[PDB]
């Protein structure tokens, strides 16, 4: 009795990486199994099934107590398995790998799971000056996964031939006429400075700008608006979402490029900073995302963050933060305190 | 006047999902609740829908005389639609 | 010694559902070989939108499975996504019992369209036997037992992620409200006399030919106006609503032009869609067009795939009337698949 | 603060508890930390 599938599969196989430094490696100081995690990246193609990776400085335990053990963890999924296959190398001053480490097979993935190689180098050998693996005392990894679809030969005549669509570049495409500025029609300006840009991708993608070009400014200041509210280093990113669909650094400056978004109803950009902070969440400043969720009518970190102060109350209540939130914004309070008697 | 057995008129066919909650208890030797008092856990839910929610309840000293230095280990359903479950449960002790 | 371990206990996550289906007048089939009768989409309720059925050949197919009924499960539809689940079949007789109950050893892994079943799955004489009672008043009834294994991860140190409920991907609706509305545009078109309007910034970007005719030469003298006289208007729209949505629905209904329109202005992505849509209509009977039209145009996947199907299905191609004009009058195609088939 | 953490339900619709929260915050604080636990 052994099943057969009178069909054809293709065995595809998505490939991306993810090169990844770790600033001051040997001066983080986190023992015992201390885990020091990176942020999230996306696999190129499907930003809706996001990966990780994760460190142990020192290897846990009496067996691996000399060793650097490394693990691939992936954080979201839409609710199916991934069959990722990965290896991990390390890049040397030339960018040349070096200590390559294979995987023999596919290994299965789920929202959570974490696959990877403990033991998988020595600190004090990496450590070795001679090596001259930590050039400025940073530790640079290279990780190479290779997703496997396998995807059936798309239902219809004969059986099917090779090689599928490859994954169109809509998206930087769209996003060409920002860097190289590509002949714009319509001129900005953030504090002075002075930036080039269009006004149907704007329109298309912010309603707060669509209704501001129509209507008082189509007829008179059409090209001329000036911006005094935000400031560069995060425009640039607002600016290359809109064109190219995507935010690179997004982590490091999630705090204002809320506000900037909510100002404008960018409410994916707003979703996936919701979710950028609801995961760097900490005793230490719960109040302040509170509050910053609360006044830039976030409605997801208002609830994972009142959660969160609802499980760690013994002491986010320390906490200076929290005396600030108590003193100046009450209603909050008031509300934290219904989410927890609802949970209550 | 009779009353004999009811018919169904339709074959037996049963659903059953099953999955599971691991559950760890740090510094469980320092927890000390005495006699009497619980330890419930956080919600969890199965993933198929999330209509039920469940929780697991320890009391780290036994209630009741009878289980007087025993653990004793409870599921409990937080919240159903108005409903009646019928679920199978199993603890164990990794 | 290369290995990789979880750090995880191994959690599973089964859903363990069923189906009954019934089959009326079973004998009355007309039972030609290689005959399917698919039953209706089922779902446990907590499927998560996904939809099996069974499928019976009534009379098997081949060689070995002549004198047999083949069974086989078939995951309809799916959100894009690999499905694990461990299947059983079996026949109700008369007396309400399993009789032909062979399970699936492991769980075999299901995608939208692939079909997991087991040949020769029983004896259709012994079957159609009234000894045996397996049809009742001449009803089939069937049932499958599935179990969706997930292999799900569920522990108690934080949820990490919790609830996201993120937006899709929607970066095409917001674009398709620049043309339907059609938003002020800025340089007008011109398909052989008709009006049509569209902007500048789009169409450079993701076609290079655009480009260059728009930035060489004309925008000192002609800017507003190109007249684009050599495609028919009715595959322009979708070619333009393509450039703008970054999707082509009304495609496969009209895929021969809309190569000659992506290979004219060199959309390079277009193309190999296009020729994907192309290779998969592909037939003895029309394989010289196909073929033709993919040199014409310096196409290459097509031409491969083209090639690579007419050399497997020489039988037949060869006494088509239009193999054998194209033979005639264009020589050198003839010989670089003949040296192909060497 | 016993009797509001019982009764917690009902008394947030009541003015009182709205008047304590834009004057008293320290109160509601307090009436949390007990109703934590």
């Amino acid at each position: 009795p052994v099943a057969e599938s009178r069909c054809y599969t293709q065995i595809k196989v998505v490939k991306f990486s993810y090169m990844w430094t770790i600033n001051n490696f040997s001066f983080c100081r986190e023992e015992m199994g201390e885990v020091i995690k990176s942020s999230t990246f996306s696999s190129g193609a499907n930003d809706k099934l996001k990966w990780c990776l994760r460190v142990n400085p020192k290897g846990l335990d009496e067996e691996s107590k000399d060793y650097l053990s490394l693990y691939l963890l992936l954080v979201s999924c839409p609710k199916s398995e991934v069959r990722a296959k990965f290896k991990f190398s390390i890049l040397n001053a030339k960018g040349e790998e070096t200590k390559a480490m294979e995987s023999q097979r596919a290994y299965r993935f789920v929202q959570g799971k974490d696959w990877g190689f403990k033991k998988f180098i020595r600190r004090d050998f990496l450590l070795d000056e001679a090596n001259g693996l930590l050039p400025d005392d940073k530790l640079t990894l290279f990780c190479e996964v290779s997703v496997v679809q396998d995807s059936v030969n798309i239902s219809g005549q004969n059986t099917m031939n090779m090689v599928k669509v490859p994954e169109c570049r809509l998206a930087d495409e769209l996003g060409g006429l920002w860097e190289n500025s590509r002949f714009t029609d319509c001129c900005l300006c953030v504090a002075g400075q002075e930036f080039q840009a269009h006004k149907a991708i704007l329109a298309a993608r912010s309603p707060v700008f669509s209704a501001m070009f129509e209507h008082e400014m189509e007829e008179s200041k059409k090209n001329r608006v000036e911006i005094n509210d935000v400031e560069p280093e995060v425009f640039k990113e607002m600016m290359c979402f809109i064109y190219t669909g995507k935010a690179p650094n997004l982590d490091k400056m999630a705090d204002d490029l809320l506000a900037a978004a909510d100002k404008y109803a960018l409410e994916r950009l707003k979703v996936m900073c919701e979710d950028a902070l609801c995961s760097n969440l900490s005793v230490e400043n719960a109040a302040e995302i509170l509050i910053l969720a609360d006044l830039h009518s976030a409605d997801q970190l208002k609830t994972q963050a009142v959660d969160f102060i609802n499980y760690h109350a013994s002491d986010v209540l320390e906490t200076s933060g929290w005396k600030s939130m108590v003193v100046s914004h009450p209603h909050l309070v008031a509300e934290a305190y219904r989410s927890l008697a609802s949970a209550q | 006047s009779s009353g004999p057995v009811a018919e169904s008129r339709c074959y037996t066919q049963i659903k059953v999902v099953k999955f599971s909650y691991m559950w760890t208890i740090n510094n469980f030797s320092f927890c000390r609740e005495e006699m009497g008092e619980v330890i419930k856990s956080s919600t969890f839910s199965s993933g198929a829908n999330d209509k039920l929610k469940w929780c697991l309840r320890v009391n780290p000293k036994g209630l009741d005389e009878e289980s007087k230095d025993y653990l004793s280990l409870y599921l409990l359903l937080v919240s159903c639609p108005k409903s009646e479950v019928r679920a199978k449960f199993k603890f164990s002790i990794l």
